[PDB]
């Protein structure tokens, strides 16, 4: 009897959670390729004239 | 025999730029070879030594 409404009161409070998520992601870097270069005078030659 | 003539062409070239390759000729033990290079078509011929 001495419990009452106004002399108790009971309130419900819950703090928001944001939902769990399972992602996945792949990096992978540029393409590179071989590249082969032979330099000869006459060839530098050619191109300067 | 055309690579080679490349190869020779490019060693007559290295010393001088403006020179270019008129006639070659390897002379073998046994045989001889002659190769005549222009742009367009390469001669080839092959004399034993007398």
């Amino acid at each position: 009897t001495l419990r009452n409404k106004f002399n108790y009161n009971t309130r419900e409070c819950q703090t928001i959670n944001p939902s769990i998520r399972e992602r996945g992601v792949s990096t992978e870097p540029p393409p590179s390729d071989t590249i082969c270069g032979n330099i000869t005078q006459w060839e530098i030659f050619d191109a300067y004239y | 025999i055309p690579l080679l003539t490349k190869k020779a062409r490019s060693v007559v070239r290295d010393l001088d730029p403006t020179n270019d390759l008129v006639f070659l000729r390897i002379q073998t033990k046994l045989n001889e070879i002659m190769v005549a290079p222009d742009d367009e078509f390469s001669l080839i011929v092959i004399q034993t030594k007398g």
